[PDB]
RNA sequence: CGCGACCUCAGAUCAGACGUGGCGACCCGCUGAAUUUAAGCAUAUUAGUCAGCGGAGGAGAAGAAACUAACCAGGAUUCCCUCAGUAACGGCGAGUGAACAGGGAAGAGCCCAGCGCCGAAUCCCCGCCCCGCGGCGGGGCGCGGGACAUGUGGCGUACGGAA
């Protein structure tokens, strides 16, 4: 019985809820083992970098962001075209290759 | 006459010691379990029982093949080795 | 007194049952006298007897398995108890072999387009 | 019931040789936390529901 | 010039071979467990087991309840080398198969009896 | 090649030679068993593109399966509670038939492994469908590397769990806007994680 | 009045192999209520929930778009935060309720059928020689058998491909 001026509120706790309860005390040994998987690959590629291959620049959609920069899934086809390298020897030089992207600019 | 003489005329048996549980649910007329389901080919278990479960689980017998099986595991699985002797 | 295992090692088989049969006997005798009761002395040597037993069917039975896998070594098709047994899915795996087998264009991704080794920033 | 079955009466040969009292050489071990059976099966009053 | 006698169509007899295998499924034979000396675990010193051997010409012995009175008879002719006139078996109270066994007129069972220890 | 115009030829359903062949082979496959083996694909265009290589170890069954929706395995009306429940004639299994034909080859042959399967008629009673099976032992599929993915362990009953592509689209999975569950690894794990509450360390 | 091929279907204690069942905490495919709430209750809610059935693995499933978006466009799947208790659903009542974008962890790509070109150039089993043979593998010798043109193998798959 809600009283005396507060919010209405709508609480999401009809379910069994404590039951499915996913407590997180895993988490700082599970940062611990990804830091140990990435020490490592690091240690297994040992001359390449540990971060991976080259992302591309690429720009946000949704006229919301429409500004920011990011790392992209890979460098296009017709960006491997122009400059000069071939799809299948840029995965193997370390250069991120994927067939999706357009290129309308 | 529902009480004491009610008692009194119970001679026969329904269930007898089943053959692959070993507990007395064998019903002689059904010739059935009802503990295990003997004709069946699969036990008869249910998870409205965890407690009957937990009576016979993988943990509860000898596991004559199966604790050796856990120390071959341990060991590595190697066959047809033998030590250097002395 | 003692009935080891090296010195069964080298022996002939007619020799092992002779001595197995004598081992028989000396087993029944003091069952006979277990019930009897002679003394402690003739009670405590039916575990010795037993265990002695045990040695000599156990030298036999090597002998007679690896004389069997030493016959079948190297037909294709061993009996069941000289196959291998580690365990169901690891019998059920693969040949080694099979594992390594590679189809001809993948073969050819892998020669003409190897992973190469590289470094950045010079 | 004197038309028993082989099984009935290994499970009851199986009875009467577990109902049977504890020796007395057992009482002098080291780590013995055992002073009577507790298992002393009585034909009265476990009858054995089999 | 062949025509259907029977109005039924029973299905042909049709050859089948036997079994010819290319690997044998066990590698050696199961050896006996049930031998002569495993199968005979000893004799009785009761009284009263020692009054029926005094009068009625038998021994008695306490035997593997998985045996026949055919293999309690030459299993006793093989131990002890004495001829079996009858062997007569019950099964104990205790899982254990107790054989009476008859032995034939012409050897005496007292003899047998110390031979074999008991008295 | 022949396949394109076989292709075409089982796409024209409608016309009077492919009526008449439906209409015999329906008989035929009527007046066998539920469930036999077939010796050589009926629809090769069909099987080979499903997966079918006619080569040794490559096993085809034809099924029978009745038609129309599922009634409710109550007594005789008896579904006991709120009236949302009580109809058991007009409602519908949500797993195809021709997935519940997999389904069945699969329990008759655990031992094989269904790859696919299609349509090779149907009457107003039943269905017919052609499940292609593998063999996980044979060693023409053994030491093929293209199909040696079927012999390891992981791709057991695929006809069970829903993984071929009968069983397939009734899952409702699939990239988009229009589906929204199976949007992690099935309904259950978006189930799953739209309704844990993620209590953290310092929440 | 028969023989020989093909096709369909049998019988084998035929030679060689596979599956049955258990556990089931995690996972997948189904099936599936009622307590409870709505201060009653009937849609709704509990709830794709408990129970029931099958199936595996060390993870499973999903997964490289018949995608999101409407922007200077992003670009497999999975998982965390945020979007957000929001858009939306609901006797619009109780209550239910995502997704895109963005920041991260990880990041990996591919193969077929068809279209076609190569003398079936392909695959399985048995006899013999050589290697270790305890997850039966490699080379050769056989007008030795079989599968296969009702299509095996190589090139080749939407990022185009072939001559
Ligand atoms: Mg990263
Ligand atoms: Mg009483
Ligand atoms: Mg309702
Ligand atoms: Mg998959
Ligand atoms: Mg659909
Ligand atoms: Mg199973
Ligand atoms: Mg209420
Ligand atoms: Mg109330
Ligand atoms: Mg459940
Ligand atoms: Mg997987
Ligand atoms: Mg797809
Ligand atoms: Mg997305
Ligand atoms: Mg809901
Ligand atoms: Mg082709
Ligand atoms: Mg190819
Ligand atoms: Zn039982």
């Amino acid at each position: 019985a809600p009283s005396r001026n507060g919010m209405i509120l709508k609480p999401h706790f009809h379910k069994d809820w404590q039951r499915r309860v996913a407590t997180w005390f895993n988490q700082p040994a599970r940062k611990i083992r990804r830091r140990k998987a990435r020490q490592a690959r690091a240690r297994r590629i040992a001359p390449r970098p540990a971060s991976g291959p080259l992302r591309p620049i690429v720009r946000c959609p949704t006229v919301r962001y429409h500004t920011k920069v990011r790392a992209g899934r890979g460098f296009s086809l017709e960006e491997l075209r122009v400059a000069g390298i071939h799809k299948k020897v840029a995965r193997t030089i370390g250069i991120s290759v994927d067939p999706r992207r357009r290129n309308k600019s | 006459t529902k009480g004491t003489s009610s008692f009194g005329k119970r001679r026969n048996k329904t269930h007898t010691l089943c053959r692959r549980c070993g507990s007395k649910a064998y019903h002689l007329q059904k010739s059935t379990c009802g503990k295990c389901g003997y004709p069946a080919k699969r036990k008869r278990k249910y998870n409205w029982s965890a407690k009957a479960k937990r009576r016979n689980t993988t943990g509860t017998g000898r596991m004559r093949h199966l604790k050796i099986v856990y120390r071959r595991f341990r060991h590595g699985f190697r066959e047809g080795t033998t030590p250097k002797p002395k | 007194a003692k009935i080891k295992a090296r010195d069964l090692r080298g022996k002939k088989k007619e020799e092992l049952l002779k001595q197995l049969d004598d081992l028989k006997v000396e087993l029944s005798q003091l069952r006979v006298a277990k019930v009897t009761g002679g003394a402690a002395s003739k009670l405590s040597k039916i575990r010795v007897v037993r265990k002695s037993i045990a040695r000599v069917l156990t030298v036999i039975n090597q002998t007679q398995k690896e004389n069997l896998r030493k016959f079948y070594k190297g037909k294709k098709y061993k009996p069941l108890d000289l196959r291998p047994k580690k365990t169901r899915a690891m019998r059920r795996r693969l040949n080694k072999h099979e594992e390594s087998l590679k189809t001809k264009k993948q073969q050819r991704k892998e020669r003409l387009y190897p992973l190469r080794k590289y470094a950045v920033k010079a | 019931s004197s038309h028993k079955t082989f099984r009935i009466k290994r499970f009851l040969a199986k009875k009467q040789k577990q109902n049977r009292p504890i020796p007395q050489w057992i009482r002098m071990k080291t780590g013995n936390k055992i002073r009577y059976n507790s298992k002393r099966r009585h034909w009265r009053r476990t009858k054995l529901g089999l | 010039k062949k025509i259907r006698t029977s109005p039924t169509f029973r299905r042909p007899k049709t050859l089948r071979l036997r079994r010819q295998p290319k690997y044998p499924r066990k590698s050696a034979p199961r050896r006996n467990k049930l031998d002569h000396y495993a199968i005979i675990k000893f004799p009785l010193t009761t009284e009263s087991a020692m009054k029926k051997i005094e009068d009625n010409n038998t021994l008695v012995f306490i035997v593997d309840v998985k045996a026949n009175k055919h293999q309690i008879k030459q299993a006793v002719k093989k131990l002890y080398d004495i001829d079996v006139a009858k062997v007569n078996t019950l099964i104990r109270p205790d899982g254990e198969k107790k054989a009476y066994v008859r032995l034939a007129p012409d050897y005496d069972a007292l003899d047998v009896a110390n031979k074999i220890g008991i008295i | 090649g022949a396949y394109k115009y076989i292709q075409e030829l089982w796409r024209k359903k409608q016309s009077d030679v492919m009526r008449f062949l439906l209409r015999v082979r329906c008989w035929q496959y009527r007046q066998l068993s539920a469930l036999h083996r077939a010796p050589r694909p009926t629809r090769p265009d069909k099987a080979r593109r499903l997966g079918y290589k006619a080569k040794q170890g490559y096993v085809i069954y034809r099924i029978r399966v009745r038609r129309g929706g599922r009634k409710r395995p109550v007594p005789k009306g008896a579904t006991y509670g709120k009236p949302v429940h009580h109809g058991v004639n007009q409602l519908k299994f949500a797993r195809s038939l021709q997935s519940v034909a997999e389904e069945r080859a699969g329990r008759h042959c655990g031992a094989l492994r269904v790859l696919n399967s299609y349509w090779v008629g149907e009457d107003s009673t039943y269905k017919f469908f052609e499940v292609i099976l593998i063999d996980p032992f044979h060693k023409a599929i053994r030491r093929n590397p293209d199909t040696q993915w079927i012999t390891k362990p992981v791709h057991k009953h695929r006809e069970m769990r829903g993984l071929t592509s009968a069983g397939r689209k009734s899952r409702g999975l699939g990239k988009g806007h229009k589906f929204h569950h199976t949007i992690g690894g099935s309904r259950r794990a978006a189930w799953r994680r739209r309704n844990t509450l993620q209590l953290h360390r310092y929440r």
